[PDB]
């Protein structure tokens, strides 16, 4: 499954 | 310049009455929250910085601070539900929705990303984002004649956030919101970027994971053929969500399942049922089980596509969870099939692998197998060939396993085994 949340780096 | 700042220095800069100092401190915070290792999210929250970032989101005259605060708040909202909640409690949702209309593409993208994190927290924040009116501006961002003119990362972020707006249950997204989003989802489902395709397929899978009315909303848009095409893709990130969506759809009415069959889906299952990835095999066998639970002509399509030998193969050798899905498929087949179809099943070699699976330590699979054997025996009675099947089950060592089951902890297990031995 795609990530529920993503951090921008 | 703004690298490796302390939280106290960030607070000192943001608490200054100097917009440029505030901007440099906000960039320092962004870089701190972008650190790969233990970003100090909780310290940032404790310092009371979220309301300041949210206020900075409204500084139309200082686009850089809008962007830096958007990125910082995105990386706070990317954490725990408590951290995402801290972002939401600061009033960030309406400010990000307002930023969706920014003339700067990177700021609008950052707002899309932040809203995606917030909505991805769960159904409550998802529905709150919807209530604040995010869908209209989000979809407006994709109202172009050709999606190929948009930047790849921009389009991917929009697709991902939209997929989070279709995600989660208890409750599922508002019906009107799903109707509003679905056309853009279909358009994205026809795009030629693998990530956009994967996330659009995952969105459709979420939308189809529910009651038959939801499945119908999706199937009425005519996406099933495109889903089967994507099921044939070479990239696993695409096949996986496509297969999940198809399985969900075949959990519905027999007419929806017939739409899957009509689109040519069965022709892909020789590969899927032998796919080297365990999860693909498992979900393909689960889809097969929900297809064999349908009408006799649908079972006949399964037979015509040569898929019964592949079910025998999965039952003979596969991960145990795939083998359980296969036992379920066999039991559904025997429950709804004609006598000729069950005869075909036996002629393909189902008895030996089913008997070998009777040695499992999972009550449910034993019940499934014993029920399948009972159904097959009923067909044999209809043909007066119960003795042939009894001999066949004996030669492969099945009678020993069923006689052991006669003394099983579960009530129905020993009941069915005793009935099978007594009557046969």
């Amino acid at each position: 499954t795609p990530p529920k949340k993503k951090k921008k780096v | 310049g703004t690298v490796n700042w302390s939280v106290e220095d960030i607070v000192k800069g943001i608490n200054s009455n100097n917009l440029e100092s505030q901007l440099q401190a906000t960039q320092a915070a962004r870089k701190l929250l972008s650190r790969e290792k233990q970003p100090p999210i909780d310290n940032i929250i404790r310092a009371g910085l979220i309301p300041k970032f949210v206020s900075f989101l409204g500084k139309t005259d200082c686009s850089p601070i809008q962007f830096e605060s958007a990125w910082a708040l995105t990386n706070i909202a990317s954490g725990t539900s408590e951290q995402t909640k801290a972002v939401v409690d600061g009033g960030a949702i309406p400010a990000f929705i307002s930023l969706l209309a920014s003339p700067h593409a990177h700021i609008s993208e950052q707002a899309v990303w932040a809203l995606g994190n917030i909505a991805g927290d769960g159904s409550a924040f998802r529905d709150l984002v919807i209530k604040h009116g995010a869908i209209d501006p989000l979809l407006a961002l994709l109202a172009v004649p050709d999606l190929s003119t948009l930047a790849c990362g921009y389009l991917r972020n929009l697709t991902w956030t939209l997929s989070n707006l279709c995600r989660n249950k208890n409750p599922a997204p508002p019906l009107d919101a799903v109707e509003q989003i679905l056309p853009t989802l279909v358009r994205l489902l026809h795009h030629n970027d693998p990530e956009v395709l994967a996330d659009s397929c995952w969105a459709i899978s979420y939308l189809t994971d529910g009651p038959n009315e939801r499945i119908e909303m999706v199937v009425k848009k005519g996406v099933v053929p495109q889903l089967v095409k994507l099921l044939g893709a070479t990239e696993l990130p695409i096949v996986t969500p496509a297969l999940r969506a198809i399985g969900n759809i075949v959990t519905g009415t027999d007419e929806q399942t017939q739409k899957v069959i009509d689109a040519g889906a069965l022709a892909v299952f020789p590969s899927l049922l032998t796919n080297p990835k365990t999860n693909i095999q498992k979900e393909a066998t689960w889809t097969m089980s929900n297809i064999t639970a349908g009408r006799q002509d649908q079972i006949q399509q399964v037979v015509n596509h040569g898929l019964v030998p592949f079910l025998v193969g999965v039952l003979s050798k596969a991960d145990f969870k795939t083998q359980k899905e296969a036992a379920w498929a066999i039991t559904n087949y025997t429950s709804g099939g004609t006598v000729e179809q069950i005869v075909y099943l036996v002629h393909c070699g189902i008895i030996e692998p089913l008997m070998n699976l009777l040695s499992a330590k999972d009550t449910k699979i034993i019940q499934v197998i014993l029920d399948a054997i009972s159904n097959i025996f009923q067909a044999a009675e209809k043909l007066g060939e119960t003795e042939k099947l009894s001999i066949m089950i004996e030669e492969c060592g099945g009678l020993d396993k069923i006689e052991a089951l006669q003394r099983h902890e579960n009530e129905s297990v020993y009941k069915a085994s005793l009935n099978l031995i007594e009557k046969y």
